[PDB]
């Protein structure tokens, strides 16, 4: 992520010129920075895009070795017959994938050049390489990513200091605003305008809104002023941390709960950088003990559920290619919206979990494309079906499922569909019953060892 | 990853059939001391030792490389079981 | 004679001898008892003309993976004042073995703020990052462990450790009432005047590599533009960050790094007391399955959830081996051993 | 018990790529040798490059010429890939002439021959012309090392000349690898592999020999104190 | 309740004697214990440490006594407080139980004072465990110190206020598992309890009264006291503890040296000049390194 | 011209333990190119001397105490690891130092019996404190070698009751180099290199620098014979 992110300068940031030579003259005078967004005649460009034009990636990386430009600076490079406007770091990342797969044309289509490489983008790259190349070439690509990621993280200069937990300027103003509103509420209660419960509920709502304002102020300050902050970079790239934990380090701790479940009226207004008081530390310890007890006293229920599932599905095996049935199920693409009383499209992730790698029971005609009966649905097929549904052409998809399978002591190949670990039809003889029990039980046990104590696992056990 | 694993998986209808074919072929090679191999002298797997370069003793490695060549025939109800072993012994004494 | 070299005339190992696995600590004989020598051993002993003895070896030997230096031997005999032995026991001998353990890969380290880990790499002195004056660091810690655990006390301890390293002083900060950032930063100001003031007197200015790092420092918003290189280096020092050189290449790290002094403890859990392996060994009485525990030279437990994993893989023959050939099929486990040899 | 002298093996394919292996080595000596050689290879090997170009009727680098597909920027980029070798050691600077009429495809072989000047890649594409197109161009070739931006040297042989970045170094890319090897009971030994890419003017083996000699010469400077 | 003694280091045995267990004959069961018994009650303030506990099936069932707390004749834990009269804090200290504590308004120890008089107009206090803001005239009692809220192990962590409670549990527990070292040294940053821990563990050797050292040896020390009697102290060398660690005593005086009452004579295990020493002080860089 | 003139070499020394070496002017980038390999060689591959084994009369192992001696054997061995011994004969490989003292006294490194072609560089090093009635008769073996060899590897015992000692043969203590911005004529990107070396005194910094340069020179000759 560090080498794929580009720099943004704010020195010039808006100056307009007439000719590129005029813009270059101002750069040497110290008025406009290299990456400051400027407009030459009609288009927005930068000094680096005009000053440095490289014929090939070899020349661009050679200049980096001599120290003229950095990996994060945006320049103009000529690659694969295209005059791209990218940083040397993103050009370097493209060469890593090309050499790992030993094919320049395919690797060019597998990557997203114009974005920094986060956890989500890297997961898509691995999945697409598996589909096009196979296990052997995907394993080689995985090692190449590991080798370069370790190398660049060592020399980049990532470290944690006490000043890296930047306190926003808006925290002081937000707290003073809350105090003025808090005193207004108490005056109204003293005059009989509201009861005890109404006053208690208003105080909790005020502190909930104030906490969320501080969270927005923390991350907005990082984006505008410190885009390369170690804490900000870790959360944005998905390496470590979530916004809730960042707020406790830089903003305020927030509201706490009593052992009985009630919440204290007064929240903890200090962060971990400033340091807690003795009274605040003791109050926060009630919830820490509660979370530890839930972890220890609920891992047995989740483990007990897994054993029940194994003993009920351990005999289900793929025993034949086709059972010859004509029954099927219809997977909906729309759901009722009870709050608004209307039919709306479902989430893309929910549709994928019920359609990916499934055999079509009937022929479907969508957007001029014929999907024949008996066709396994790939991820591209699911995306085409979602696009057709958005155009009002189809509402449901008939598929074969284990629910309607007629095979004795198991299921057939056509009713099961894909082997999700290989993205191909399942081979005859697989113990799909054990896989199903382990797939269901694993997330429940992992989550309770780290919400799930609410109507989660208890709700699942009841169902 | 095993060399040619993608091509090996495409030669069988079920992934568990490939394992059976490899395991049975490895037993045949060990039984006859690698004298029944279909590999050329320059195709035999080798391992590096301090004394020198010698033949690979791992029979599973030999069987996987033999399957990629395409000189082996596999299937069900090919030949009678008794006729197979007696013929192999007569061709390859051990 | 080689195996009996270190024993004294009484059959006990001498004090000060080095013992390794398989060495004898104290020798002991037992009466073999009555038995019918197999017909094969009958012919074997007749060819070599060797009359059998009535005693066998039952001595005490060093367990695998152990050893050291003998430092003490204790002998208790029946009838001694205060010695209450069990009936039928003649004497008991105790031997003490001492070893000096150095740090190695797999040992566990921790600090007082809850950060713990094992040693995975030991590097030579010329590979470690070093200060511009040539002083290398001792320990490298991953910054990724701090943000999710929210234990910022180790960071403040590191900052106060850096100031005390150059000032040569220690500190006492009581919990909830102690040193604060304004007090820590003023101590770092004095430590900079001896960390950098010494260089100026010796006749050295600002390194070329330090200039390059300072150029990036202002791009990250860490230092104020327009200041002299010395003033910008002092700004980074007040944040606990210094310019660090790479020992492998000699080039600086592209960003300033937090460097300081920390207190780290060595924990009781060591890899040398946990590694264990077994091929064949003792078996249970009723189930005839291998025993468990390193002290008993036992095997590893293949539980119900482990069996589920093999079933999901489809490895039928691998599962059948662990159920029969390696646990309790007596005819199968004897034949398996003889086939391999 | 000093270590035995290592074995040096070469795997050179073609005239532009090669691999060199040196093993066994003492612990840490792969980094000790690999890093200095890579730095010398990328900045100190002598070579030739284009430093200035003059084109008729062209005022600035960002303009365009009527009758040719490629603009001034694209033509300059094609010139930076030209490989030129000077046969005469005394020869320092030459100027090449190019005059073409459309609609031919201009190549590197269309340059007028010059004494003691050899074009290593005559198949390089320069520009494509159409009917009524003109291309009168003059390029200036110098000698040097490393990489020098155009704004640094600022070389112009005449008015309206366009300076161009000088890629003097014949070496294109260097990458070295250090692996852990063993010899009997010794397990901390090192194995070094060096991979060099070149433009063809000098063999990768020739570049390695020059880099070693440069480092050896510098070691003799620690000889006469004061 | 009769347990094999934990003596990995001197701090390990000190903690073992201050532990409180809800299990045993006549107590609770590990499997049948509910959430109510394992929770932190508001009356634990100053009596039971809120952070020191083992994570797992024993969480909330095995705890530690607070630093300033003490058990009375009837078996109830009491904590000290400072009497406040007329807005000024006195030096009178009262030990009281939880039921007596609920009848008063008790301020925090961090209240600003100008001498012995409260200076802040707004005072943070507790009323039956709840935090309130009161005037100085309404304050009746004050906390002795912030250290009385936590146990001995937790009191040894500097900058505790900047650490999360979950991670602070690991830091205090793991100090019990530290092994003595041949070159052990005291930490650069301390909290102030290091000297008392060594003194109260009876691991080191101190002078009974003023005198002069007569004989110094690796096995014995002889001191000539002012009244004239000769006392010889045998030193424990290379002794094996229950955990297998080696416990030894190193003399720290020379022949003819004059010593006052209470002066250190010999360092015990994991101690450096009378200060607890569980590790080393090392130079640390915080940065990734090649995936190691 | 582009080929810079030969740099001038300057040496500044402080006794036998500190020295500074300056090489200017150099082309851009050559300060790191030269300084780093010398630092790596100096810190790892310089021969020296160290204590490898000790024998004390009436002592069986290192986990014991001596009557009349304040320090135990473990502490005594730690003090012996700080001893600095200089061999005046290049052909000398091993020497033995004998000490015999009776209390009450504080024994130092200067109480060793004199040996020909052997010099002690820190005679004031403290070894042990003897009480009245205490005796200390010991033999210390000093070897020559390179690197760091643990006692578990060499296992050198001159007799039955000798105790092997971990050996740190490196005489070099600290190495640092500085790169400054010098100029010559119209060129302002030139480099100035200064090397700072700390030693224990048995080998001077100037001698260590010469040995490091020779080690690097012989390694460059390994690129001569291709064995394709
Ligand atoms: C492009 C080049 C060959 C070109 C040619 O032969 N002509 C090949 C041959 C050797 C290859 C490197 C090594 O594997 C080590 C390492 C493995 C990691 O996985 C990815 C990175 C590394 C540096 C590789 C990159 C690249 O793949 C190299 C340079
Ligand atoms: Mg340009
Ligand atoms: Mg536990
Ligand atoms: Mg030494
Ligand atoms: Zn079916």
């Amino acid at each position: 992520y560090y080498i794929t992110q580009v720099r943004k300068e704010k020195k010039g940031a808006g100056l307009e010129f007439a000719t590129p030579e005029e813009a270059l003259a101002a750069h040497e005078r110290g008025e406009v920075a290299l990456n400051a967004p400027i407009k030459v005649a009609g288009r927005e460009t930068s000094v680096g895009r005009l000053k440095y034009v490289f014929a090939n990636p070899d020349e661009a990386l050679l200049a980096v070795a001599h120290g003229i430009v950095d990996l994060q600076d945006v320049v103009t490079v000529r690659y694969m017959g295209k005059r791209l406007e990218t940083s040397p770091g993103r050009i370097l990342f493209a060469r890593i994938v090309a050499e790992a797969v030993e094919d320049e044309k395919v690797a060019w289509e597998l990557i997203q050049l114009d974005v920094p490489q986060e956890k989500n983008s890297l997961k898509d790259l691995v999945y697409q390489a598996f589909l096009r190349l196979g296990m052997e070439k995907t394993a080689r690509l995985l090692d190449a990513l590991k080798y370069y990621g370790f190398t660049f993280s060592t020399t980049s200069g990532i470290t944690i200091g006490i000043d890296d937990a930047v306190i926003p300027e808006e925290k002081k103003q937000y707290l003073e605003e809350a105090d003025r509103k808090l005193l207004q509420i108490e005056q109204a209660y003293e005059m009989g305008f509201l009861t005890d419960r109404e006053r208690y509920d208003q105080i909790l709502q005020l502190w909930t809104e104030t906490t969320e304002k501080v969270t927005q102020a923390v991350f907005k300050n990082f984006e505008e002023n410190y885009p390369f902050n170690p804490l900000y970079v870790m959360a944005q790239s998905g390496a470590r941390g979530n916004p809730q934990q960042i707020r406790q380090l830089c903003g305020l701790r927030g509201l706490m709960q009593k052992p009985s479940g009630e919440t204290f009226e007064v929240p903890v207004r200090s962060s971990f950088r400033e340091g807690l008081t003795v009274l605040e530390y003791f109050i926060s310890s009630h919830g820490a003990r509660k979370g530890g007890a839930d972890t220890a006293l609920r891992t047995a229920d989740s483990g007990y559920l897994t054993r029940k599932l194994v003993d009920v599905t351990h005999e289900i095996v793929v025993r034949e290619a086709d059972c010859g049935t004509t029954n099927y199920i219809s997977v909906p693409l729309f759901q009722p919206d009870e709050v608004t009383r209307s039919l709306r499209l479902r989430k893309r992730a929910d549709i994928e979990a019920g359609l990916y790698g499934r055999v079509l029971a009937r022929e479907v005609e969508v957007l001029g494309v014929r999907l024949e009966e008996g066709r396994y649905l790939s991820m591209d097929d699911v995306h085409l079906l979602i696009k057709a549904a958005e155009a009002g052409e189809i509402q449901e998809v008939p598929v074969r499922s284990p629910l309607t399978c007629q095979t004795r002591y198991g299921v057939c190949q056509k009713c099961y569909g894909y082997d999700l670990s290989m993205a191909r039809p399942v081979s005859i003889g697989e113990a799909v019953g054990i896989v199903a029990a382990q797939s269901i039980g694993e997330p429940g046990t992992q989550l309770t060892m780290r919400a799930d104590i609410t109507q989660g696992l208890p709700r699942v056990i009841e169902l | 990853a095993e060399p040619g694993i993608d091509k090996l998986f495409g030669m069988v209808d079920s992934k568990y059939r490939l394992t059976v074919v490899v395991a049975k072929r490895a037993q045949q090679l060990l039984r006859h001391g690698f004298k029944n191999t279909v590999l050329e002298p320059e195709e035999r797997p080798k391992m590096q030792t301090l004394e020198g370069l010698f033949d690979d003793p791992n029979a599973v490695t030999w069987a996987m490389k033999e399957l990629l060549t395409g000189r082996l025939v596999f299937g069900e109800n090919l030949v009678p079981e008794d006729r197979l072993q007696k013929e192999m012994e007569r061709l390859y004494p051990v | 004679e080689a195996a009996l070299r270190d024993l004294d005339e009484e059959g006990v190992v001498r004090i000060g001898a080095e013992v390794k696995p398989g060495d004898i600590l104290v020798g002991r004989t037992s009466f073999k008892g009555e038995s019918e020598p197999t017909p094969e051993e009958r012919l074997l002993r007749s060819i070599f003309g060797e009359k059998a003895r009535d005693v066998k070896d039952t001595s005490l030997r060093v367990p695998p993976g152990e050893g050291g230096i003998v430092v003490r031997t204790v002998r208790l005999r029946r009838g001694d004042p205060g010695v209450e032995l069990k009936p039928g026991v003649r004497e008991v001998v105790r031997v003490y073995v001492a070893q000096k353990r150095k740090l190695q890969v797999g040992d566990k380290l921790a600090n007082r703020h809850g950060n713990k880990g094992v040693v995975a790499k030991i590097l030579p002195v010329e590979d470690m990052p070093h200060l511009p004056d040539g002083t290398p660091v001792d320990v490298i810690l991953n910054p990724l462990g701090v943000p999710s655990r929210m234990n910022l006390g180790q960071i403040l301890e590191t900052h106060l450790g850096l100031a005390g390293y150059f000032l040569g002083q220690r500190y006492i900060s009581p919990i909830f009432d102690g040193a604060k950032e304004p007090e820590i930063k003023e101590l770092l100001a004095q430590a900079f005047e001896v960390y950098f003031g010494k260089r100026k007197g010796e006749g050295f200015g600002v390194d070329k590599r330090e200039v390059e790092v300072l150029r990036r420092a202002e791009k990250l918003g860490l230092v104020t533009p327009g200041k002299t290189p010395e003033e910008q280096l002092k700004e980074l020092f007040l944040q606990g960050k210094v310019v660090l050189y790479d020992g492998r290449t000699g080039e600086p790290i592209e960003g300033p790094i937090v460097v300081g002094q920390m207190f780290i403890m060595k924990l009781y859990h060591m890899v040398e007391d946990k590694m264990h392996a077994r091929s064949t060994g003792p078996y249970s009485l009723i189930t005839q399955q291998p025993l468990g525990g390193k002290a008993q030279f036992g095997g590893q437990r293949f539980g119900e959830m482990e069996v589920w994993a093999l079933e999901a893989y489809g490895a039928a023959h691998t599962l059948q081996e662990m159920l029969t050939l390696k646990s309790d099929d007596i005819e199968g486990r004897n034949a398996a051993y003889e086939a391999i040899i | 018990s000093k270590l035995k002298a290592p074995v040096f093996t070469v795997r050179t394919q073609g005239r532009e790529y090669g691999e060199f292996v040196l093993e066994p080595l003492e612990r840490g000596f792969g980094v000790t040798l690999g890093n200095p050689l890579r730095r010398i290879l990328l900045s100190s090997i002598p070579g030739t490059a284009v430093t200035s170009v003059y084109i008729e009727d062209v005022l600035h680098e960002f303009s365009t010429i009527p009758g040719v597909k490629e603009d001034v920027v694209e033509i300059i980029l094609n010139l930076k890939e030209l490989v030129v070798r000077f046969l005469n050691p005394s020869l320092q600077t030459v100027t090449l002439l190019l005059k073409a009429e459309g609609p031919k495809e201009v190549k590197a072989r269309d340059f007028l021959p010059v004494a003691d000047v050899e074009i290593m890649n005559p198949d390089l594409h320069i520009a494509t012309l159409e009917e009524g197109g003109r291309l009168n161009m003059e390029v200036r070739v110098d000698r040097g090392v490393g990489y020098v931006p155009a704004e640094k040297h600022g070389i112009k042989d005449r008015i309206n000349a366009i300076p161009v970045d000088a890629v003097f170094s014949p070496v294109r890319r260097v990458a070295f690898q250090v692996e852990d090897t063993r010899l009997g009971q010794r397990t901390d030994l090192d194995k070094l592999t060096l991979r060099i890419w070149t433009d063809g003017s000098v063999t990768p083996l020739e570049a390695l020999n020059q880099a070693v000699e440069i480092l050896r010469e510098h070691l003799t400077y620690f000889s006469n104190p004061q | 309740l009769s347990q094999f003694k934990d003596e990995t280091n001197p701090l390990s045995s000190l903690r073992h004697k201050r532990r409180i267990s809800a299990l045993g004959p006549g107590g609770l069961t590990r499997e049948r214990a509910g959430f109510d018994v394992r929770d932190v009650h508001r009356t634990h303030y100053g009596r039971i440490c809120p952070v020191e506990t083992p994570e797992g099936a024993n969480i909330g069932l095995i705890t530690s006594l607070a630093a300033y707390a003490r058990v009375d004749e009837l078996g109830f834990i009491r904590t000290p407080y400072r009497r406040v009269v007329g807005g000024v804090v006195t030096d009178e200290v009262v030990y009281m139980t939880a039921t007596e504590e609920d009848r008063y308004t008790i301020a925090q120890a961090n209240t600003p004072l100008e001498g012995n008089r409260i200076a802040a107009e707004r005072v943070v206090a507790r009323r039956k465990g709840e935090p309130v803001i009161v005037s100085p005239e309404e304050v009746e009692f004050m906390d002795v110190s912030p250290k009385q809220v936590f146990s001995v192990n937790t009191n040894l962590i500097p900058f505790l206020e900047h650490d999360d409670a979950n991670r602070a549990l690991m830091g205090s527990n793991m100090q019990t598992q530290a092994v003595p070292l041949i070159r052990a040294q005291a930490p650069v940053v301390m909290t102030g309890l290091e000297e008392r821990v060594v003194r109260d563990s009876l691991a080191a050797l101190y002078a009974e009264e003023d005198g002069e050292v007569a004989k110094v040896d690796g096995n014995r020390i002889v001191v000539r006291y002012e009244d004239g009697r000769l006392v010889e102290y045998p030193l424990r060398r290379f002794y094996r503890s229950n955990q297998g660690t080696a416990l030894d005593q190193r003399p720290r005086v020379v022949v003819g040296q004059r010593v006052r009452k209470g002066d250190l004579l010999a360092d015990g295990p994991a101690s450096e000049n009378g200060f607890l020493a569980l590790g080393q002080n090392v130079l640390v860089a915080i940065m990734p390194f090649d995936g190691y």
